[PDB]
Formats: structure tokens, C-alpha cells, sequence
């Protein structure tokens, strides 16, 4: 390892890259031809550090530094090598070791160039990024992967006008792709400030991506074998929690916070409770077929507790300002999304539980009617 | 797909290359630092091609056309767009000018700058009225560095727009004096003075009040600049005698000024000495009176 990273740094900066990615492809196929589970040492960590996000290792070295025109050239070349990977594991593989958060100063660069290569990958339709980067955000913890969302949202939704036509043309390409996406999307917007509102046309394709299609949130609860344990601190199974966030604090968030946009909004998220609790009553059929109704809830009470001490404190916020309707509208969202989830066994929890943990909420008929 | 990696290798590997350009900015996000750096070398060579000919054309089209796409990108969103695309230009306008009247025509002579401050003209005027710091800081930002060949974007600027201008120039003279570019101060504020010298008056005399480690050098610091530049003193010493003319005002002065050693009161006694020396226009016998 010692040998290539003198003969690198007499290379230019690009070249340098292109080299390292060559030869961390020829190492992982070597690798994975002699053994199933290969091992990433940190050689080519520190050989990615120092040459794909340039961190310099000595104090006194000048860090040759790639310009904007050149970490394009990197761009494209890192895509085509990723649509001309043949194999799907070193492909996996490699795309892991060059975005795997590490806990270092680097990291940041990383995300810089992750966030800016999943946006390339949006723009010219690679599938084999796509799915990189999906798996990378089921494999990456929830911090990062918000990073991304933020990121691509950022230039699909909020920097050019009439972009995100071209994300939701991924919803054909890269389904798995999409429903991290929107996964990652439901972690970052929680409406919890006036700043956390998903913007309207992410919002409006969100809406759009789950009515075409019911099935694609449940696409990798649908591809993933099911730990008994699921790891803390990363992305959420199935996007079900954020999605049910969003629709019971919408009118809550929204008055807080143009007349003819804030109906347009009301009725977007009024078809999105619809099309979230159609996916609900269709998990029960899904959750019998893998021997799992009565084991495992993909909505966890412990992830309603947090959602319920919310709404209390903005409906104690917003009745001054005779929220009434909004809070009312909430909370028959919050009692149908309950018994649905109930019903359908994604919520495993007793009627006493419920009684618990809605005994601080305001009096709601429907409320009370789901509680008894 | 295929189209726009076409349009992108044939980028990146003068007119069509930066029409080429322009339809990436429009169409691909990531890119647009890259083409913008791109836009850059298209600024400088017609400068370039601006200054040979005064020595002594199909860019100019070019010029205009990136002007069209910039103002279009701002009024689709302002707030989003005026920050980066106003520290693109004023670092452009810095480089330009590192490689006051008489420097200022000879720079709105040439079609690229003009075009360049009309650009940070909109965007700051799109961001007056909501939060222009993030601009205005980009230009005092980059005028720290550029000094004193910048020096007359912020007089055209402040001709312009006066009232934070002003203000904020005068910020930054008396950080830079506390620190230690004060020539590069008094220039502009003597070429604003010609037409706004009752605002350059009203500022000093807010900030000499406000003073009544950045606040303890004020006055020392107006000191300077008005034996600096005789315009200043002359727009101030019309109402010197009404601003030090009340006793609570003089006995916050004496207070104020306790506060110094021997040497730094000797200091400011001597420059009120050149002042009153070299200063009146008009109120010299109000003023000895």
C-alpha cells in the first residue's frame, strides 16, 4: 500500500482519484474471489481519505486541491464506473467503502460528494447509484442519511424551479431508491418549526409517489430479511411513522405558520392520511404471509409516545389562537390512524396502553370512541 | 438522460461552450459552480479584450445573455440565488480589478463590469429589503483583500444606496483601527461626500453619540479620519459647535476622556489643534466664539 500512494502523489488530483478507484475495484474483485466476506482494512480508507476527499495527512504537505470543473470530471467518471460494474457486490461494496461514515473529519467532504453524486445520479437516470445509494441509507445511521435527503431536496425542490419533474421520474427507475428517499425525507421534515415544512413540491410528489403506488413504502419491509432486533439510531423499516407525523401535525404546523396554497396543502395531506391508511389496512395481509401478525409492529408505541406529548404542546400552544377546527382535524387523524394500525396488527399495544398515553390529549369523540 | 450526459461531456471536455454552460445551469444543479467558474473566464478575457481596444466582439452577446439568465434566476427566487450568485460577482469585480472618479469611468466603460454591477445591483436590491448583511458582508468581505483597487464598486454602491453603506463602511474603518485600509475609507467617504454629505454627517454623528474596546477609540478614531480628509471635516464642522454645544454632552466628553494616559490626551488634544487649524470653512468665528 506504501508503494501506490508514492506513485500517487506524483499524479495530478483526478487522475489520482481515477487511479484509486481502479485499484480499489481490482483489490475488492481480488478480495471477494478469495473470500465471501471481505474485510476493509484501512488502507484504503486512509488511500480514499487522502486522494478522493483530500484530508491531508501531513501538517506541512499543500493539499492539492480538485476545482469545481474537476470534481465533475470526478463525478462523471465515478458514475460510468458504477454503470459499467457488472457485479452487484463489489459495486455494493466499493460504494460503501467510498461512503461509509468513518467518525473523522472527513466525513463531511464525504457527504459533500455523496450528497452531490446521488444528485448526478437523479439528473442522468444510473439505476446502479440509485440503488448504492439506497442501500447505503439502510445501512447508514438516521444523521447521515438526513444529510442526503436535505441535500437532494435542496437541489431538486428548492434551487432549480421545475427540477423535481426529473426526480419523479426516478419513481420508474429506482423504486427502492424512492422509498429510502422518502423514508430519509419523513427523518428530516418532522414540522416541528416553520423551517421543517416539507417543501410543496416535494410534498405534492410524495403524495403522488404513494398513490400511483401503495406498495413502494413497504418495498424494503418487502426485500429486507427481518432482524428480531432493529438497530437504533438509523432509518426506519418502513416510512409508516413519518408519514403518520406528517398527517396528524399538517393543520397544526399550518396554523402556526396564500389562502388558495394552504387549501392546496389540506388536500394534499388529506389524500395522503387516505392513501396511508389504505397501505395500513394492506399491511395485515403482507405481515400474515411472513409468519409475523402478532410479533412485530412496524409502528412502535415508543415512536407514538414523542408524536402524542407533540400534539399536546401545540394544541396547548395554538388554543389562543382558536385552533379549535385544526386541532379537532388532528386528532380524528391521529384516532383513525390508531385504529387502523391496531386493526391491522402494525401497532401492537392494549386498549389500556392507548388509554395511557391519550389520557393528556385534548377530548376528541372519535378519540375516545377508538380509546374505549 | 442520454441528452443531458451528452450536454455534459461536451462541457466539460467560446459562445456554444458557454451556451453549453448556461443550458447546464438551467437544467443540472450540481454543475453550476463549475459552469459559474467557467462563466468567470469568460468575464476576464473581455476585459481583456476591453482593455486592449483602449490601448489601441462576439462576447459581448455572451455577456448579455448570461445578464438574462442571472436576472431571470433571481426573480424566480431571490432568496435563494442573490447570495451566491452576488459573492460569485463581487469576487469576479475583486479579481478583475487586483489584475477615484477617473478609475470609476474608466471601469463602467467597460461592457463586462458594468454588466457585473448591475447584477450585485439587483440582487442586493432584491435583498434590501429582507436581509442585504449576507451581501453587503460579501462585498466588505471582499474588500479587505482587494483594497484599493475595489474601492469603487463600494462608491458606486454607496452613491447608490447610501444609508447601510455608509454605515457599515464606517464599521469596518473602526474595526481596522481598533485592529491596527483607513486610506482606502477616507477615499471613498470623501467620494460620497460630494453628494451625501448629510448622511455621512448624520452617521458620524450617531456613531460619536452611541460612543458617549471598539467604543473607547471612536473619537480618536473620527479624529483621524477628519485630518485625513478634508471633505468630512468640512460637512461636520457646520454643526461641531451645536453637537459639542451642550454641558452634559462636554462633561461625558471629559469623562470619556479621562480614560486615556497623558500621552493619548496630549495625542487628541494636538489633532483638534489641526482641526480647528485647518478645518473651518465657515463657522470659524461661531466656533472660536
Amino acid at each position: 500500500m506504501s508503494d501506490i500512494r508514492h506513485s500517487l502523489l506524483r499524479r495530478d488530483a483526478l487522475s489520482a482519484a481515477k487511479e484509486v478507484l481502479y485499484h480499489l475495484d481490482i483489490y475488492f474483485s481480488s478480495q471477494l474471489q478469495s473470500a465471501p466476506l471481505p474485510i476493509v482494512d484501512k488502507g484504503p480508507v486512509e488511500l480514499l481519505e487522502e486522494f478522493v476527499f483530500q484530508v491531508p495527512k501531513e501538517r506541512s504537505a499543500q493539499p492539492k486541491r480538485l476545482n469545481s470543473l474537476q470534481e465533475l470530471q470526478l463525478l462523471e467518471i465515478m458514475c460510468n464506473y458504477f454503470q459499467e460494474q457488472t457485479k452487484d457486490s463489489v459495486r455494493q461494496i466499493i460504494f460503501s467503502s467510498l461512503f461509509s461514515p468513518q467518525g473523522n473529519k472527513a466525513d463531511d467532504s464525504r457527504m459533500s460528494l455523496l450528497g452531490k453524486l446521488v444528485s448526478m445520479a437523479v439528473a442522468v437516470c444510473r439505476i446502479p447509484v440509485l440503488e448504492c445509494a439506497a442501500s447505503w441509507l439502510q445501512r447508514t445511521p438516521v444523521v447521515y442519511c438526513v444529510r442526503l435527503a436535505k441535500a437532494l431536496v435542496d437541489d431538486y425542490c428548492c434551487l432549480v424551479p421545475g427540477s423535481i419533474q426529473t426526480l419523479k421520474q426516478i419513481f420508474s427507475a429506482s423504486p427502492r431508491f424512492c422509498c429510502q428517499f422518502i423514508t430519509s425525507v419523513t427523518a428530516l421534515y418532522d414540522l416541528s418549526s416553520d423551517d421543517l415544512i416539507p417543501p410543496m413540491d416535494l410534498l405534492e410528489m410524495i403524495v403522488t409517489w404513494i398513490f400511483e403506488d401503495p406498495r413502494l413504502i413497504l418495498i424494503t419491509f418487502l426485500n429486507t430479511p427481518i432482524a428480531a432486533n432493529l438497530p437504533i439510531g438509523f432509518l426506519e423499516l418502513t416510512p409508516l411513522v413519518g408519514l403518520i407525523r406528517w398527517c396528524v401535525k399538517a393543520p397544526l404546523a399550518y396554523k402556526r405558520k396564500g389562502v388558495g396554497m394552504d387549501r392546496d396543502s389540506h388536500l394534499l395531506y388529506s389524500k395522503l392520511h387516505l392513501s396511508v391508511l389504505q397501505v395500513l389496512m394492506t399491511l395485515q395481509l403482507h405481515l400474515t404471509e411472513k409468519n409475523l401478525y402478532g410479533r412485530l409492529g412496524l409502528i412502535l408505541f415508543d415512536h407514538m409516545v414523542p408524536l402524542v406529548e407533540e400534539i399536546n404542546r401545540l394544541a396547548d400552544e395554538l388554543n389562543p389562537l382558536n385552533a379549535s377546527q385544526e386541532i379537532e382535524l388532528s386528532l380524528d387523524r391521529l384516532a383513525q390512524a390508531l385504529q387502523v394500525a391496531m386493526a391491522s396488527g402494525a401497532l401492537l399495544c392494549t386498549r389500556d396502553d392507548l388509554r395511557t398515553l391519550c389520557s393528556r390529549l385534548p377530548h376528541n369523540n372519535l378519540l375516545q370512541l377508538v380509546i374505549s | 438522460a442520454q441528452e443531458l450526459s451528452q450536454e455534459i461531456k461536451a462541457f466539460l471536455t467560446a459562445r456554444e461552450h458557454a451556451r453549453c454552460g448556461l443550458l447546464l445551469l438551467r437544467s443540472l444543479p450540481p454543475a453550476r459552480a463549475a459552469v459559474l467558474d467557467h462563466l468567470r473566464g469568460v468575464f476576464d478575457e473581455s476585459v481583456r479584450a476591453h482593455l486592449a481596444a483602449l490601448d489601441e466582439p462576439g462576447l459581448e452577446d455572451v455577456v448579455q445573455e448570461v445578464q438574462q439568465v442571472l436576472s431571470e434566476f433571481i426573480r424566480a427566487n431571490p432568496k435563494a440565488w442573490a447570495p451566491v450568485i452576488s459573492a460569485w460577482s463581487i469576487d469576479l469585480m475583486g479579481q478583475l480589478s487586483s489584475t477615484l472618479n477617473e478609475l470609476l469611468q474608466l471601469w463602467m466603460g467597460c461592457r463586462a463590469t458594468r454588466t457585473l454591477m448591475d447584477i450585485y445591483v439587483q440582487c442586493l436590491s432584491a435583498l434590501i429589503g429582507s436581509c442585504p448583511d449576507a451581501c453587503v458582508d460579501a462585498l466588505l468581505d471582499t474588500s479587505v483583500q482587494h483594497s484599493p483597487h475595489f474601492d469603487w464598486v463600494v462608491a458606486h454602491i454607496g452613491s447608490s444606496f447610501p444609508g447601510t453603506i455608509i454605515s457599515r463602511v464606517l464599521s469596518c474603518g473602526l474595526k481596522d483601527f481598533c485592529v491596527h485600509k483607513i486610506a482606502s475609507v477616507v477615499g471613498i467617504l470623501g467620494h460620497l461626500a460630494s453628494r451625501h454629505g448629510d448622511s455621512i454627517r448624520r452617521e458620524l454623528l450617531r456613531m460619536f453619540h452611541d460612543s458617549l474596546p471598539s467604543l473607547q477609540a471612536t473619537v480618536p478614531f473620527l479624529l483621524q479620519l477628519a485630518v485625513m480628509s478634508p471633505a468630512l471635516l468640512g460637512t461636520v464642522s457646520g454643526e461641531l459647535v451645536d453637537c459639542l454645544k451642550p454641558p452634559a454632552v462636554l462633561s461625558q466628553l471629559q469623562q470619556h476622556l479621562q480614560g486615556f494616559p497623558r500621552e493619548e490626551l496630549d495625542n487628541m488634544l494636538n489633532l483638534a489643534v489641526h482641526l480647528v487649524s485647518q478645518a473651518s470653512g465657515a463657522g470659524a468665528y461661531r466656533l472660536l466664539q
